Parts: C-alpha cells; sequence; structure tokens
C-alpha cells in the first residue's frame, strides 16, 4: 500500500480553502517460477554377471 | 457374350491362399540345440577349475 509514512505538516487555520489532497497509489512487485532438471543416461547396464 | 460360364468368366475370385509360408533357409542349430543356458547376472563371469 505504500503507507507513505511521510508526515510533514498540514495545518490549516480556521477555513483554508481544503486542498486537492496527496493521497499515494500502491506498489505492485512480482516474481516468475524457475525450472529444474535431472537428466540421467546411464542404462542397467553394469550387469555382466548373470 | 458367353453361353457356358466355364471357370474363366468367374469374377470375383478369392484366391485360395494358403495358410502357411516355407522359410526354406536353414535354421538347423545342433549344437546352441544341445548345450544348456544359465542365467547370469553380469556380463562378466568366470569358471573355477
Amino acid at each position: 500500500d505504500a503507507l507513505a509514512s511521510v508526515d510533514g505538516n498540514n495545518a490549516h487555520v480556521e477555513g483554508s480553502r481544503a486542498e486537492d489532497g496527496e493521497m499515494k497509489p500502491t506498489v505492485i512487485k512480482s516474481n516468475v517460477t524457475q525450472i529444474l532438471r535431472k537428466v540421467v543416461r546411464v542404462s542397467d547396464t553394469a550387469n555382466t554377471t548373470a | 457374350n458367353p453361353t457356358l460360364f466355364v471357370s474363366y468368366d468367374q469374377n470375383g475370385k478369392k484366391l485360395s491362399f494358403a495358410n502357411w509360408i516355407s522359410v526354406l533357409s536353414p535354421q538347423d542349430t545342433p549344437f546352441v540345440s544341445m548345450t544348456g543356458k544359465e542365467s547370469i547376472n553380469q556380463t562378466i563371469f568366470s569358471w573355477q577349475t
């Protein structure tokens, strides 16, 4: 939401023309997903025996 | 325009093929058919004596 903690002074005496305001909008961040891979080639060999 | 229909004008045959094939190639394998077989685990093996 970006609270805009900046306070400062916004004083008014008795009837000062209500200013147009200084509202702050929201800020949106975003991520992305990665892809992993594990390859295997060796067959079931290395069983020259019976 | 036949008048007898003798074994030649008979259209729509079936060819009466046989139900076998003659693979005359030599398959005689006496040594293999005589020697036994044995399940081995790994590619390499050995035998004592």
